[PDB]
């Protein structure tokens, strides 16, 4: 998910 | 105070502008930092907070769709800005994903973010 | 589209929203009293290209509880989904955060849920 | 609170 | 009034015994209703609630492991019992799954359940 | 399992728990003041056979805020995971529900988070 | 597919 | 509240 992409 | 560039513990960037009207407008930029990871944010904040040392309440939403992708979800952050030396925004968040009715019960994740002006 | 319009919760509140083509939500949230002093600005975002397979449309919005008449030094965010059909609803969970001192931060955030319908 | 005012 | 068999809106069954000392013990049965769907629950409740017409606060936990399966997760329900005509228990819950460090952001689900002594359909 | 022993949060509270072979958690929560009037029973549950891929150990527990000295007419549940290692920790989210009348049910539940370590 | 649901 | 006192 974008909110947590490395 | 609120207006500025803020970073969460994980590497994301929150660029926000707090208007005289109580509006929050800005851009969330995920950890990658490329064009595809920029998303619009909108929110509101208490533009006339207490002067007793209390924080300033606020919230904002990002829908996880931009011109490159769509994750069919939205996140809301609820919290307060605490100014001074080492200004922080402390929040709790809810991330809801579009689901069928049968999977609704598992549609919302909860967590917490602290934002600082230093990365 | 299906979201634009007037929505009601079971406690007597109303919210009027326009869903823009660009994913914006803008409107007004009106408390039970129905008074000019009970009207507050709301702003949020929604998925403007949802799945067409029965899945709901993710959305969220925020109200800061200050208007030209009163200020409760708090803000609520609602996170949830719109489900269309004859019995259309917006199912949400909300977080209400009050401005507090650092010490009293433990009581800053209330959590709840709301179901909104097109009919009262 | 205004969110819950009767 | 807490002791007994309760059902949530999805058809799960909550079998509970409220002890004189504030303990809650019992069994949670998922909607399917079979042996494999049974799990132990334990919790606590206010054994001397206020007499001003307030509800009775309570909470409990189920770890989703039994002899047939293990979902590596636990759910806690926090709420209040409201007696009277149609008694009910109103709760909010947190479902946390064990995850690695990198995946901790999808570890916890939040939701709400209403339990009644009548089973719905 | 690694969990049995004494844990401390950053606000100065202590909890002593025993993890049983069958998945039970039993113990005492001691608020920061540290006296007998600050002691409360806790009970909960934990995954007694966690995954071996490095995942944490899921668990949860409840404290009802009544002892023989005081009654706050509320209960908190902590839902979280144990993370083992040299710097062991228990990461949780909590819900604190207070008994309210129906009219005040909106302010019944606070949410927050706590991290517990083995050293103060 | 979680057992709570 | 006892949890935070």
């Amino acid at each position: 998910h974008p909110q947590f992409e490395k | 105070g609120i207006t500025g560039t803020w970073y969460n513990q994980l590497g994301s960037t929150f660029i926000v502008t707090a208007g005289a009207d109580g509006a929050l407008t800005g851009t969330y930029i995920g950890a990658r930092g490329n064009a595809e990871s920029r998303y619009v944010l909108t929110g509101r904040y208490d533009s006339a907070p207490a002067t007793d040392g209390s924080g300033t309440a606020l919230g904002w939403t990002v829908a996880w769709k931009n011109n490159y992708r769509n994750a069919h979800s939205a996140t809301t952050w609820s919290g307060q800005y605490v100014g001074g030396a080492e200004a922080r925004i402390n929040t709790q968040w809810l991330l809801t994903s579009g689901t069928t009715e049968a999977n609704a019960w598992k549609s919302t994740l909860v967590g917490h973010d602290t934002f600082t002006k230093v990365k």
